[PDB]
């Protein structure tokens, strides 16, 4: 009624606008990613390919964009601040392969962020770096892989999994059972709401971009077809 | 050396335990038994605050009880106008992961922080009319979740390092470091008196922190799990606790232990936030479970629920005159009760 | 107050046995998971064994696998840690730690380097 | 009996106006469901409920009474709006079938497809090509072109203001207004179902290392098909084949085209949960 | 030297919260149920107030 709450309402609308337009502008065929890892993980060297302590990593694949947001300037305890996440469309989680002292501490750290209760929804795009030193380290022998899984040795290759040409049927055997020790985890307590990508990554893989673009496009797809009860 | 300094810590442990034990004399629930119940506190949303586009992270009033700012996953520091629904001003930030936000009593400045360790005070009195970043507070080596005003000059910013900070604003420094917390520090609450104030951390423990000495009074423990939440009562002698237990408990400063503790069997979901109407008779308490229990302070009987909520309440808000309620939520909606 | 002591443990030979035990207090026992963390001399903490709230579901470090036994009271609000045939290698600090939330299957910051729901921890040397 | 089956056509349009009457309120109102999926259901349930408003009652009067009790003229009008709500609610089938087609097989890049504009030049089009090729063909053009003097004749031997359409009307109009969405609509709920089946059995395929696709896109097909598919089989097969059909069997297949209107709510909001939840929170 | 130094520095915290004076858990309790009793008046959510008078009706 009075000019000051015209004034004030004309302020309220073009601020709206203002808000509308910086939304869609900035939402639309960009997607947010939290990268994850461990020290040992090459974590910042995943999709650097063509790349105040969270490096944001921005790239694009197909005229998508894609933000990854890497967290680097917290303590060790994550409880608290990992909730922060829970809207971004999936989680790369990086593992060392080749240690095999750690990686159990890996697998607790992905059980946790698999059963955690606001990234339970969240999909996970699983990569296992570190893939020549492995096949290196199961090659040379010298550190076996039994004593830290003493269920290796009765381990078997799935019948699907696809080695590469020149790849040895022991490190066959000892990636596709970490991957499986992933994967276990991954669709024991799973809702199937979220689903874990596995992808053997190596230092100088340069289509991990490209990887995370298409499990991105799947995790999306299965979104819709489960919005319109499609899956 | 060391056996003998832990000894002596478990003896003063102990001694402490004998002294909180013999002045238990009585609990607030058994003297409270008389009074009667305030009945079935039953609130509206009022107004619902549209124009969030992600998740609320939290959200502070002004001193008027009139304009209170939000914090929201898209970026935008959102001053509203809760009489109208009107956006006063709506601030870009650096960084979309802010945690917390706080309104300054006189309402000259708004800051604000989060994931990025940084406190950000932004000018709303500027000359230009357009707000800008007039200080950014750096020194917090993990993320800043709360911040409360103590003045223009002056801010009590905490942070996920296990210290609380006491910043002087026209220099950028600290003035005083707050330390003893070992756990990611969630919140803090200033007394109405603004000489002490009140943290809950990662450990359970709730300490009390004199302002000018830099020394911590008191630690108060009984909470079972990580302290989300925390907030003075008007009196300015108690505050109350929300914790990932699914538990509220209230502390008295003078009594150095808590006096009554609000959880029941179905609450298994933890409180995110927690604040006092003007009396203190209600306890508002902010739950995961997506809606807000009204407990009665004295009596810990659940007096209402806020249902309405689509999402995860985060932040949760009384006026200084107790005129209303403002509750945030993750479905990007703010909702005003009364 | 949140508080775990750690009773048990101590010398012992090579394939001998030892079994620690926890005693909780300042909450309820039942309502949370219950790990075994271990810090061998000059290396980090290792997560060693987990139970669930009811005991059916337990998990094992590979190392540990067969011989150590995680054993859960509600009732006497201990935890057990039945360390059978040890090893020099096992030669560590051991402490019981809670899942900072109830009623949760995830469990983040149990081998943290400053997590507030472990206990002192008791000294295992095997010679 | 014949005042006994009003009651039946009466619960068909009761039915549609309230379903069709739902969703606008509820999309217009709830704030929350102004995406540009739940615009199109919006105009096409708005398509519905004017159809049904608008047409059933003197369609109900024609098909029920063999007379037409209103103006020549409003026979003219009645014909044309007929045609253009049903034309208008296939138009608007297809287009929301080509929705979901993008939010399946696009699903990055459907934020900026299927975008407010677009969305809005879609609903235009919907609304505008089946006007202009109603209106015009009924009024300044001729649907009874070549002076059929049996479009006068069967005018008279069949219910009042009967829809005639020569062999060329007939063909065009059948083609514009049920093959040519029909046919996107058939492909792209084909191509979704494949995509939805092969994603389940990926699922299944790792877990073990329910088919809720056909359920769905059966209901869409099947409600689509039986209600529209013999009206229009029959339409066109009346300027050939010397118009031997009897009337009452254009008077239930034209109530199965207004059924397609009255079950289209039900299929398109009702039976996905962010509705049925938000309609309930209403 | 860092056990020895948080062991001396939480010796000396815990005797300074020690040496402090504590009131009854009664007498804390009777303020505190004195002070909500006195401002009862003044809380507009305890309260019902007229729809003219709340500036959200
Ligand atoms: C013969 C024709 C022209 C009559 C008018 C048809 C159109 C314009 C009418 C018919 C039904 C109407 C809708 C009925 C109810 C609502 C819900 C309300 O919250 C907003 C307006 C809205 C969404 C109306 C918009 C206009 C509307 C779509």
């Amino acid at each position: 009624v009075s000019a000051e709450d015209k004034a004030a309402a004309e302020r309220s609308k073009m601020i709206d606008k203002n808000l509308r337009e910086d939304g869609e502008k900035a939402a639309a065929a960009t997607h947010r990613l939290l990268l994850l890892g461990a020290d040992n993980s090459g974590k910042s060297t995943i999709v650097k390919q063509m790349r105040s302590g969270i490096f944001e990593t921005k790239f694009q694949v197909d005229k998508v964009n894609f933000h990854m947001f890497d967290v680097g300037a917290q303590r060790d305890e994550r409880r608290k601040w990992i909730q922060c996440f829970n809207d971004v469309t999936a989680i790369i989680f990086v593992v060392d392969s080749s240690d095999y002292n750690r990686l159990q501490e890996a697998l607790n750290d992905f059980k946790s962020i698999w059963n955690n209760r606001w990234l339970r929804t969240i999909s996970v795009i699983l990569f296992l770096n570190k893939q020549d030193l492995l096949a290196e380290k199961v090659l040379a022998g010298k550190s076996k892989i039994e004593d830290y899984f003493p269920e290796f040795a009765r381990y078997t290759t799935p019948e699907d999994a696809t080695p590469e040409p020149g790849e040895d049927p022991r490190v066959t055997r000892a990636k596709y059972f970490i991957r499986d020790e992933f994967l276990r985890i991954s669709t024991a307590s799973g809702d199937g709401r979220h689903y874990c990508y596995p992808h053997f990554t190596c230092s100088v893989d340069t289509e991990n971009a490209r990887r995370i673009f298409n499990d991105c496009r799947d995790i999306i797809q299965r979104m819709h077809l489960r919005q319109y009860e499609l899956l | 050396e060391l056996d003998q300094l832990r000894q002596e810590a478990e003896q003063l442990k102990n001694q402490i335990r004998d002294a909180r034990k013999a002045c238990a004399d009585a609990t607030l629930s058994q003297i409270t038994n008389n009074i009667d119940p305030v009945g079935r506190i039953q609130m509206r949303t009022r107004r619902t605050l549209r124009g969030h586009l992600a998740k609320i992270y939290a959200m502070h009033w002004g001193t008027d009880s009139r304009l209170l700012v939000s914090a929201s996953q898209d970026g935008k520091l959102i001053i509203w106008d809760s009489y109208t629904t009107n956006k006063v001003h709506a601030i870009p930030l650096r960084s979309s992961w802010v945690m917390t936000c706080a309104y300054a009593p006189s309402g000259n400045y708004v800051a604000c922080g989060g994931l990025d360790n940084i406190c950000s005070i932004y000018n709303l009195k500027t000359r230009e009319g357009n707000v800008r970043v007039s200080r950014e507070l750096a020194g917090h080596t993990g993320y800043l979740s709360c911040c409360r005003f103590l003045d223009d000059n002056q801010i009590v910013t905490s942070s996920g390092d296990t210290t609380c900070a006491l910043w002087d604003i026209e220099t950028g420094q600290q003035t005083t470091t707050f330390t003893g917390h070992t756990g990611d520090v969630m919140s803090l609450s200033l007394a109405p008196d603004t000489r002490l104030f009140v943290s809950g951390a990662c450990d359970a423990s709730a300490k009390l922190w004199d302002v000018r000495e830099g020394m911590c009074r008191q630690t108060f423990t009984g909470h079972e799990s990580d302290i989300n939440a925390i907030c003075f009562f008007p009196n300015g002698n108690a505050f109350a606790t929300g914790s990932d237990d699914a538990t509220c408990r209230l502390f008295d400063l003078r009594a150095d232990q808590e006096l009554m503790t609000y959880s029941h069997d179905n609450i298994i979901c933890g409180i995110t936030s927690v604040s006092f109407s003007k009396s203190g008779r209600l306890l508002l308490a902010g739950y995961d479970d997506f809606n807000c229990n009204v407990w009665d302070a004295l009596k810990a009987d659940r007096a209402g629920v806020l249902a309405g909520h689509d999402n995860r309440v985060s932040c949760l808000g009384v006026t200084d005159d107790g005129m209303a309620v403002a509750t945030g939520s993750w479905d990007s909606f703010l909702k005003i009760w009364n | 107050q949140v508080q775990l002591q750690e009773s048990g443990g101590g010398l012992v030979q090579p394939g001998g046995s030892l079994r620690l035990s926890c005693a909780a207090s300042g909450f309820t026992f039942s309502n949370y998971k219950m790990n075994w963390v271990r810090q061998a001399p000059g290396k980090g903490l290792e997560w060693v064994s987990d139970i669930s709230q009811s005991g059916a579901s337990i998990s094992y470090t590979g190392s540990v696998k067969g011989r150590f036994t995680i054993s859960r009271d509600n009732a006497k609000n201990t935890l057990y840690l039945q360390m059978n045939s040890l090893k020099p290698e096992d030669t560590a600090v051991y402490y019981c730690a809670r899942c900072p939330a109830p009623f949760t299957r995830d469990c983040f910051d149990v081998t943290s380097t400053t997590y507030a729901y472990r206990g002192q921890g008791t000294q295992v040397t095997v010679s | 009996v014949r005042a006994s089956l009003y009651s039946l056509m009466v619960l068909i349009i009761l039915t549609t106006l309230v379903g069709n009457l739902i969703v606008i309120v509820s999309i217009s109102h709830f704030k929350q469901l102004h995406t540009p999926t739940n615009w199109l259901i919006h105009s096409m349930a708005t398509v519905d409920f004017l159809l049904g408003c608008l047409v059933m009652p003197y369609s109900m009067v024609r098909s029920a009474e063999h007379c037409w009790y209103f103006g020549e003229v409003f026979c003219k009008i009645h014909t044309s709006t007929d045609i253009m709500l049903s034309s208008a609610s296939i138009f608007h089938l297809s287009f929301i079938s080509i929705d979901r087609y993008y939010a399946v097989c696009d699903p990055l890049r459907y934020k900026a497809k299927m975008n407010i504009l677009v969305i809005c030049v879609m609903i235009f089009i919907s609304w505008s090509v089946p006007a202009v090729f109603a209106f015009g063909m009924i009024f300044l053009e001729l649907n009874f072109k070549g002076a059929e003097e049996i479009y006068y004749k069967h005018v008279h031997c069949r219910g009042g203001c009967s829809v005639f359409f020569s062999k060329i009307s007939g063909v065009l109009t059948f083609m514009t207004s049920f093959y040519i969405p029909g046919s996107i609509m058939l492909c792209v709920y084909y191509r979704i179902y494949l995509i939805a089946k092969e994603q389940a059995r990926l699922i299944s395929d790792a877990n073990q290392k329910e088919r809720k696709a056909v359920k769905t896109l059966g209901i869409v097909m099947g409600v689509f098909l039986i209600c529209w598919c013999p009206f229009f089989i029959c339409t066109v097969m009346d300027p050939f084949l010397h118009y031997i059909i009897p009337p009452t069997l254009n008077d239930v297949l034209i109530w199965f085209g207004y059924l397609n209107s009255t079950f289209n709510p039900m299929v398109y909001a009702f039976f996905y949960p962010w509705f049925r939840k938000a309609l309930k929170m209403m | 030297t860092a056990s020895i130094a948080q062991a001396r520095k939480l010796v000396e915290q815990l005797k300074m919260e020690a040496n402090i004076d504590r009131i009854k858990v009664s007498k804390a309790a009777a303020d505190l149920m004195a002070y909500c009793e006195a401002h009862a008046k003044e809380d507009p959510l305890l309260t019902p107030v007229p729809a003219s008078e709340n500036p959200f009706r």
